[PDB]
DNA sequence: AATCTATCACCGCAAGGGATAAATATCTAACACCGTGCGTGTTGACTATTTTACCTCTGGCGGTGATAATGGTTGCATGTACTAAGGAGGTTGT
DNA sequence: ACAACCTCCTTAGTACATGCAACCATTATCACCGCCAGAGGTAAAATAGTCAACACGCACGGTGTTAGATATTTATCCCTTGCGGTGATAGATT
């Protein structure tokens, strides 16, 4: 029992083992951490860095002895913090989201001091870890050899391992609600506080009449780097928005504006970073991934996207559909009893009709959810592509699907038994 | 019209359906079960008394002595629940038993008896139980969970295609005792009828027919009708009774009586018998296709010649049929071969069995338990018969004999807990007959076939065994003594049945620490239903039999009140209205028909009866001068569902919450939530914790007042009257002659808890809700507790909520909270936790306890007693001492060139290790209690002797109030009897009591009513003549601490675990997540009221959660709290008393679709106003789950909040004054902070504890350990090619003492580098391998 | 990297608020005296500090009982899911 | 002659990962009691001492007076306020 089964030395004390200079705590979202960074409470930094303190006071005179220093180190006194910038200012902390079935469950960063008792976690790597904020945890490991710190920056750093090992889309990527912000900045509307309109200046959201859905148009000269390093210059009329135009601040301008002339849900946004990785270079692709994060947070809230009792519209013409499907079943359950089906085919010959009822209602549902503004124009009838949030939660790819929408706008349908 | 304390609080139901029954006190499977385990029952068959009645009188096997019995007892306690934490010892008292002895004439023939002796003796311990339905065991409420098991007797299942050389399809019959050994009956792979005695290896099923004593044609007469043939005038024929067609593999074609009956292909499986009985058939004629393959059952002969034809057990053939055509003797007896019709497997396995008789069929069973050992003749019989008939090794109870007879369709309402040697024949018949459709499987998970095992039943099952396995020295030495002069006691040991029954509540397989996170969690804990242990399985050695759902759960066991992860379904909870019959089968309330309608004549019915009568669903609806507006009554049975006409119904459900357990019964919109989030709702409300400024669920179901009383967490008027004193720990009342018992003082008392530890280190406290001179009715509420608001439940607080994404923090049910929450000190939680120390038995006896730790951390010492202990009332944080276990160090080497400093030149005082007990690095909060204990002959230490006078003060004061409170009632009764005619009696209520003896009243019997009360007075007050000392020497009590300990010490901490990020929050509708930033009041959105929003939570997640009750609570809470905010403004200016009544009444009066009404016109214009305080929190609401306050009613009630009746509003941003591109979901939600607490779990480490077993770090918060870099975590570094970061974990941060002790200091080298030496966990393995016997060594390169 | 006119405003430069420090007056504390009583000194008789001697505790541990007692205890490893290996032996084949 | 093959024989080799909370019992079983050891007890004398006596002699602390400090009071002074007049900024151009 020191060897044969699970508890043996091989698995409990060798290929995995208990480890010093380490810890764990509950994950928390850290939207002001830059991509190379992680947040750590002052007294956790003190605990994890004791060998730098009970190891440098005796090397500057900043305490009379390591014995007396008990009064000063546990106190978090001023002299601790030169001793810790001498680490922090260029030191790669390692972080961990066990069970590490895949590489990206462990990465390397850089300390930022904070309050509290948590571990603060940069939003683009929260996707790469699959971080699940129900009071589950992550773990921390300090590298202390010069070699481990050299290889952590070179080999384990978030900025330096961005992509899926199975293919090469980013998984260190614009994450859960960040991409609704980017989708919102890149959606457009009828009337729109600007059905066609333009401006620069965020302060003009305080001039009286603007929207990130207002429909800008502009000639933008635009460029595309060749494999040799030269720039294939181009120019085009555009049909765009204020948020699509602001993204020309953030976009690495050696790839052309016309790539932004769409709606940047999770369905699409990864492929901009992927195209940057295929063509420009590493630093340009990191900056383009990182700076999109705060760009999402400046505008994701201002979308006002929700779930609520009239974000849940329903097709009226469900009434007519119930005059088909439940009526088809009504004679078919007689045909069994009058001698024209057995009990068995009759199960399929009614479940298939319940499936056809769900799929009939699912057609009417999409007209009402996406277009049914009917009243008869002129002067009426803005039959535009809808701004229902439950639909937008699926077309942004934020978290929605057709299987959610059926249950929320027409019919929950059918289930399995055990 | 509502009570006297309801003049402070009334809850508004909205529901729709015809309930005539409400919440029963939820705790019965603890309470009534604890009674029936420990009841003097004169003729029942359960509990301690039935265990003794199953073993005693032990009339000895030696024939010379008898240890008789009369009954159990419980008595002689000393600890009480306060000492059962403060000291810690399990709240328990001795089991003692009345025993006897009798001996007869040794010498004479005319007296028949000579000696008789009888007494009590000890036979164990029993834990004790509260009015609250709790127990206290090793400092903590450790409490038994009830079991849901296969009912004892027999089962009949079907292994319908498992595995092996033919994917073998099976059917079986399997014995399952209440206590005992085993037997199964099934078929082998080849297809013989087979058996597994005690479920050991394969035996042919004929063996047990020899053991039970049946010869070959007795086995035929017990299991087979007998086929008959004849030959008449020109043809072959067969002879019949009109049910003998039941299995035939019909290759063939038949007419009988006067039409066709069987045709080519139509296998006549027993389903077909309903062709024949209606038609009286007694003869058939058939093709030769049914005149071969029919085995003749006797020998037959030929008088045409003088010869034979065939012998017994022989087939029929065309030549044999040609000789039978001649024969003269034209008859044949023949066997059934048709499968299931009768199963031929008996006939053929009777020739595939080496055993021969009863002796072989017992000797071969001895081999099946003892291979390679001689089959000792008489023990070969005992070894088998004691599987089912032993004193120790078999029982069923009357319950399991009932299920045995029931699953065999018997009529015998008479029988035994043991089997019988002929009951087994019917178990075998059912197996022989079932195996393609005479019947099917025994309906296993029907909740009247699976059975409950309550708390007292789970304890009873131990006493059904311990009395027949451990009594050895008593059972032995009872044989030997001359018991005319010895006694029914003289060898009974006492050690084991103390701990083995104390700690059956504290370390048993079902007796965990109770879920004391908050009241709702302990209330449902007391009615948890485990599927585990002997009668079920585990989390691990189990499939879906322990995790899934079966439709008889309806009305009985809610499928969502379970833990999550791999623990799913393993433990459940009883639905609010559900109970069990005398068999532990589950039952439910119903409305019931009379003369044409489902009347209010309510009943309760079993799960079995739900499969036998027409129950209408809760949909259905009554009518005017008629019957039902429900034209096509939707109905249900066994958990399934239908549609019927009015002319077809027997019963209906009474409520919807009869299908729902306690945590689920508080979710007001399950009409709008998926089960995956209803599961979370049934647990987040349980993980919730007491908070400094608690506030009620405003939206609600009605259970927000039941769950305040279902564990006594609010005090309630058990008699009632007029309140007479109120204090932060004490309450008393007085009563009148309409109730006042024949000699009492006219009083009740309702005193309250203060600060102690709990099972998840939660705080416990209570506070009053009434005042001096309030009249209160028999059900009015008198106090509040850790999770209430002044007469109703409060597991949390209300907050304003925006359902929108924010600047990143709230992605995945994670939660933003305002700075305003920290300002108000809200969602701060309060805890009580315990830490302790020891002084060991030295060669002298004591050990040291003081404060001397010089020049190591002096401020963390400043707070202590002479005995090295903190003071009650002092604050402590992060590193302070708690108990002074100092220890001197040594270094000692001290030679004339090794005396480097200390021992000549400075710090020439002690080098004490920092080993005293201390506050953990991360804990903060006040010292609340302190204790010292010892072996009792040492009277208790000074720090306990001062605390004696701290506890004595309370009782010394309170008893000096009690004596006055008591006689101010008792003498007020005497005073009243005097006032009834001696009206001048106010000349007497101003005197010494002795001087009332110079008096008289009238020429009428009131005179003698006064006399007899004055005589009775001197006897009555002897109740008071004890009280103070009966607390004192439970403190100055001592206890032994085992050899090795003279003394023990404690300190308790009030840990103020404040609001912080990383801590966890939730709401009732399964939203659960981390607090992910604290936001300034303007760093948040604001409403069309021009006012910010306390919390923000991401709706982009919600469509993946598939639940919408969270939106509906938020919108209905906007009406419910908006009523209270509008009241805060209206109470200032007032405008008109009829305007105060306008809004305050309209809040209740506004409805259109409802069974209830808080009709405030049935209350007065000051009852309207006393209620307004508790309405400023908000309006309390009710709604039976599935009866509820749907969207249209929310959109009506919102005209009191007056904000947009969309529920979706033009939100702004406080930082910028903007307004967003669309209206957004808002409201007020009921929300929670949860005992995951990051506050407690700050666990990092530089270095610390090390496991001597391997030189590796220890692991654990309770060890200040290092944490596991696991094998998967290695795969990431391997995959990266990151060899130095990996090698760091493997040596210089782990078991390599050399590596880690250099690497730590390599900062002082400046050259911060590795310097490893040897992975000690591999050095260990290189000698563990050699200790097994494997040689292992090394080479060089 | 210099020039300035023409912004949004700091200077252009009047007013006035608090401050603190002077002088006064109060407080306390530091001391010097005195008196008490204790730990200032040697001497002396006590009784029981230590030692050794003797007479006679506590506890070291070695030794083994006899009317006769002469077929024993022991309960649950495990019921599942896989499937690789060895074991059997008759025989239809190599 | 052996070879493996048909069949169900039984054997038995395994059962993923990270973490936190808890407290440490049950046995009976004559240890006999005989002997004598160095070995417990204690009397009387070594290794040396007590503390009471009558002396010796001193320190300390509290009562008394003195000293001077401090916090008050007073009143002075400066640095600051807020507005206003009009400043060379910001930054576009030369």
């Amino acid at each position: 029992d020191m060897i044969k089964g699970k508890q043996g030395r091989f698995r409990q004390n060798l290929l995995g083992k208990r480890v010093d200079y380490s810890g764990r705590s509950v994950i928390t979202v850290g939207p002001y951490l830059r991509l190379h960074q992680c947040g750590l409470p002052k007294k956790m930094a003190l605990e994890l860095f004791k060998p730098f303190i009970y190891g440098k006071l005796e090397l500057r005179g900043l305490a009379t002895t390591i014995k007396a220093a008990k009064k000063m180190v546990e106190r978090e006194e001023a002299v601790v913090w030169d001793i810790l910038d001498e680490v922090i200012r260029e030191h790669p902390v390692l972080l961990n989201r066990a069970p590490t079935l895949h590489r990206l469950g462990i990465q390397a960063f850089e300390p930022v001091l904070i309050e509290g008792k948590a571990i603060q976690l940069h939003p683009l790597v929260c996707a790469a870890y699959n971080a699940d904020f129900d009071g589950d945890q992550m773990a921390v490991h300090v590298p202390l050899t010069l070699e481990a710190q050299l290889e952590a920056r070179a080999l384990m750093m978030s900025t330096n391992n961005i992509l899926s090992p199975a293919n090469g889309e980013p998984i260190i990527v614009p994450s859960q609600d960040v991409v609704l912000g980017l989708y919102y900045m890149t959606r457009d509307c009828v009337n729109a506080k600007g059905m066609v309109l333009t401006g620069p200046a965020e302060r003009l959201y305080r001039s009286g009449l603007a929207s990130l859905h207002a429909r800008v148009k502009v000639r933008i000269t635009e460029y595309e780097k060749d494999a040799n390093g030269e720039l294939v210059a181009k120019t085009s009329l555009k049909d765009t928005t204020v948020g699509r135009a602001i993204l020309w601040m953030i976009v690495p301008k050696g790839l052309p504006y016309s790539i932004v002339n769409q709606a940047l849900g999770k369905k699409a946004i990864s492929k901009m970073l992927n195209t940057c990785y295929r063509i420009l270079g590493l630093k340009p692709t990191v900056i383009f991934a990182d700076q999109i994060m705060y760009t999402g947070f400046a505008y994701a809230a201002r979308s006002g996207a929700s779930v609520g009792i009239d974000d849940m519209v329903i097709p009226e013409k469900k009434h007519e559909i119930i005059s088909e499907a439940e009526a088809e079943v009504a004679e078919i359950q007689e045909q069994f009893q009058s001698g024209l089906v057995t009990a068995g085919e009759r199960y399929n010959k009614v479940i298939d009709i319940w499936a056809a009822a769900n799929d009939r209602v699912s057609k009417a549902m999409m007209d009402n959810l996406q277009t049914e503004t009917v009243i008869n124009r002129d002067g009426q009838e803005e039959k535009q592509v809808s701004f229902n949030s439950i639909y937008m939660m699926a077309d942004s790819g934020a978290r929605g699907s057709a299987a959610q929408i059926r249950q929320l706008a027409g019919m929950r349908g059918l289930m399995a038994k055990p | 019209v509502y009570s006297y304390t309801e003049k402070k609080r009334i809850r508004k139901d909205f529901g729709k359906r015809p309930q005539v029954l409400d919440v029963p006190y939820l705790l019965s499977i603890q309470l009534d079960s604890f009674q029936k385990f420990i009841e003097q029952d004169p003729e029942g068959q359960y509990g301690l008394e039935a265990a003794f009645r199953s073993v005693f009188p032990i009339q000895s096997y030696s024939g010379n002595s008898e240890l008789q019995y009369v009954s159990y007892r419980l008595g002689e306690p000393v600890f009480d629940v306060q000492e059962c934490q403060i000291r810690g010892v399990t709240y328990s008292a001795p089991l003692r038993v009345k025993l006897r002895l009798v001996i007869y004439e040794r010498e004479a023939p005319e007296g028949t008896v000579k000696d008789i002796k009888e007494q009590e003796v000890y036979m164990g311990e029993i834990p004790l139980m509260t009015d609250n339905g709790t127990f206290v065991i090793n400092g903590t409420e450790r409490v038994i969970v009830s079991q849901l098991h296969r009912s004892p007797g027999v089962f009949f299942d079907s292994d319908k295609g498992k595995t092996h050389s033919s994917g073998k399809v099976l059917y079986n019959a399997r014995i399952i005792p209440y206590r005992g050994s085993w037997l199964d009956f099934e078929f082998d792979p080849k297809d013989n009828l087979f058996v597994r005695i005690d479920r050991r290896r394969k035996l042919p099923a004929t063996i047990i027919l020899r053991a039970l004593n049946y010869t070959t044609e007795q086995i035929l007469d017990l299991f087979f009708e007998k086929v008959i043939f004849e030959i008449r005038d020109n043809k072959l024929q067969m002879e019949l009774v009109p049910e003998r067609l039941r299995g035939e593999t019909a290759s063939f074609d038949i007419e009988a009586n006067g039409k066709v009956y069987v045709e080519k292909g139509r296998r006549i499986t027993a389903r077909h018998i309903r062709q024949l009985e209606k038609d009286d058939v007694k003869l058939i004629e058939v093709p030769v296709e049914y005149i071969a393959g029919k085995v003749v059952a006797k020998d037959y002969i030929d008088e045409s010649t003088g010869e034979l034809i065939c012998a017994a057990n022989m087939e029929l053939s065309l030549d044999l049929l040609a000789k039978l055509s001649q024969s003269g003797h034209k008859r044949i007896e023949t066997l059934f071969t048709n499968d299931l019709d009768h199963g031929p497997y008996i006939s053929e396995t009777l020739r595939v069995d080496p055993t021969n008789d009863r002796l072989s069929a017992l000797v071969e069973i001895y081999r099946m338990m003892r291979p390679g050992e001689p089959p000792t003749r008489e023990a070969a019989e005992s070894l088998f018969e004691n599987l089912f008939f032993s004193e120790d090794r078999y029982d069923l109870s009357a319950v399991g004999r009932m299920k045995f007879n029931r699953s065999l369709l018997r009529e015998e309402i008479e029988g035994s807990g043991i089997l019988s040697k002929d009951d087994i024949i019917d178990v075998m018949k059912k197996l022989i007959d079932i195996r393609n459709g005479k019947g099917e499987v025994d309906d296993i998970d029907h909740l009247g076939n699976r059975r409950i095992r309550s708390v007292g039943e789970m304890a009873e099952n131990q006493f059904r065994v311990g009395l027949v396995r451990v009594e050895r020295a008593v059972k032995e030495r009872l044989s030997l003594g001359d018991l005319d002069t010895l006694m029914p006691q003289d060898m009974i040991n006492a050690k084991p049945i103390s701990a083995a029954v104390k700690e059956f509540f504290g370390s048993s397989q079902l007796s965990q620490f109770m879920d004391q996170n908050n009241p709702l969690s302990e209330i449902t804990h007391k009615r948890r239903i485990s599927a585990l242990g002997p009668g079920g399985l585990t989390r691990e050695r189990a499939g879906f039999e322990v995790r899934d759902v079966h439709p008889t759960h309806y009305g009985r066991v809610c499928p969502i009140e379970t833990p999550e992860g791999p623990n799913i379904g393993l433990i459940n909870s009883l639905s609010v209205y559900a109970q069990t019959n005398e068999y532990g089968f589950l039952e439910t309330p119903y409305r019931k028909v009379t003369d044409g309608v489902v009347t209010d004549e309510i009943h309760y019915l079993s799960a079995i009866e739900e499969g036998n009568y027409v129950i209408a669903q809760a949909n259905s609806n009554l009518d005017e001068e008629g019957h039902f507006v429900e034209d096509l009554v939707t109905c249900r049975s066994k958990g399934e569902s239908s549609l019927f006409s009015r002319d077809q119904v027997d019963y209906m459900d009474v409520s919807t919450q009869q299908v729902v357990s306690v945590g689920a019964s508080l979710i007001p919109f399950l009409e709008h939530d998926d089960a995956n989030r209803a599961l979370m709702g049934a647990n987040m409300q349980r993980q919730a914790v007491p908070t400094l400024r608690a506030d009620k669920p405003l939206v609600g179901t009605g259970m927000e007042r039941a769950v305040a009383v279902d564990s006594g967490v609010t005090a309630v008027a058990k008699r009632g009257g007029v309140v007479q004193y109120v204090d932060a720990s004490r309450i008393v009342i007085k009563v009148n002659e309409d109730e006042m018992y024949p000699g009492e003082a006219g009083i009740d008392i309702y005193n309250l808890t203060k600060y102690t530890r709990s099972n998840q280190n939660t705080c416990i406290n209570q506070m009053p809700c009434v005042s001096l001179g309030e009249p209160v009715e028999r059900g009015d509420v008198l106090a509040d507790g850790p999770s209430t608001d002044l007469g109703e439940l409060a597991l949390g607080q209300n907050m304003r909520v925006a359902f929108m994404p924010w600047n990143g923090y709230n992605f995945e049910d994670s939660i933003l909270v305002s700075e305003r929450v920290v300002q108000e000190d809200r969602f701060t939680t309060i805890h009580i936790q315990e830490l302790a120390c020891v002084s060991r038995d030295t060669k002298l006896g004591p050990e040291e306890i003081t404060a001397d730790i010089p020049n190591v951390g002096e401020a963390a010492l400043s707070k202590l007693d002479e005995s090295g202990i903190v003071y009650i009332g002092a604050e402590v944080t992060g590193g302070d001492i708690l108990v002074g276990k100092v220890t001197p160090k040594g270094e000692t080497q001290l030679t004339p060139e090794e005396k480097l400093l200390r021992a000549i030149f400075g710090e020439k005082a002690s080098d004490v290790k920092d080993s005293s007990l201390r506050v953990p690095n991360g804990v903060s909060g006040t010292v609340i209690d302190v204790q010292v204990f010892t072996r009792d002959g040492v009277e208790k230490d000074k720090r306990a002797l001062e605390i004696e006078e701290m506890q004595l003060k309370q009782a010394k004061k309170d008893l000096s109030e009690e004596l006055q409170i008591l006689e101010a009632g008792l003498f007020s009764r005497i005073r009243a009897v005097l006032v009834a005619g001696g009206v001048e009696a106010e000349k007497l209520d101003k005197l010494p009591r002795d001087r009332w003896l110079e008096l008289g009243l009238t020429d009428e019997e009131k005179q003698n009513q006064l006399e007899q009360l004055a005589e009775q007075y001197d006897e009555l007050k002897h109740e008071f003549e004890k009280k103070l000392e009966a607390k004192r020497r439970k403190i100055t009590q001592g206890d032994d601490l085992a050899p090795g300990v003279l003394k023990i010490v404690k300190v308790y901490l009030a840990v103020k675990r404040r609001i912080q990020p990383g801590d966890k929050m939730a709401g009732r509708h399964g939203n659960k997540g981390v607090i992910s930033k604290i936001n300034p009041i303007e760093d948040m959105p604001y409403d069309e009221n021009g006012t910010p929003v306390d919390i923000v939570l991401n709706p982009l997640g919600v469509p993946s959660r598939m639940n919408i009750g969270q939106i509906l609570e938020t919108h209905l809470g906007m009406a419910a709290k908006g009523i209270g905010d509008k009241i805060n403004a209206m109470l200032k200016q007032q405008q008109e008393v009829a305007k105060l009544r306008e809004f305050i009444q309209r809040a209740y009066d506004l409805g259109a679709d409802v069974r209830q009404k808080v009709d405030l016109s049935t209350f007065s214009d000051e009852e309207v106003m006393r209620l307004a305080e508790n309405l400023r929190k908000g309006m309390p609401i009710a709604t039976p789950v599935f009866d509820g306050a749907k969207e249209a009613e929310i959109k009506e009630l919102l005209k009191l909040g007056d904000l947009p009746t969309s529920g979706q509003i033009r939100l702004y941003d406080g930082r910028t004054g903007e307004q967003f591109e669309r209206p957004v979901t808002v409201g007020y939600m009921y929300m929670l902070k949860l005992n995951h607490l990051v506050d407690d779990k700050m666990h990092a480490r530089s270095t610390g504890s090390y496991s001597l077993v391997t030189q590796q770090p220890l692991g654990g918060k309770a060890q200040f350990g290092g944490q596991r870099f696991g094998e998967m975590e290695v795969w990431a570094l391997e995959a990266y090619g990151a060899a130095y970061t990996l090698q760091e974990m493997l040596t210089v941060k782990s078991d390599d003492v050399n590596g880690r002790t250099k690497m730590y200091k390599n900062i002082v080298d400046g050259n911060h580098q590795m310097e490893p030496g040897m992975p000690e966990s591999f050095n260990v393995l290189l000698k563990e391998i050699r200790s097994l016997g494997i040689n292992i060594e090394l080479e060089d390169e």
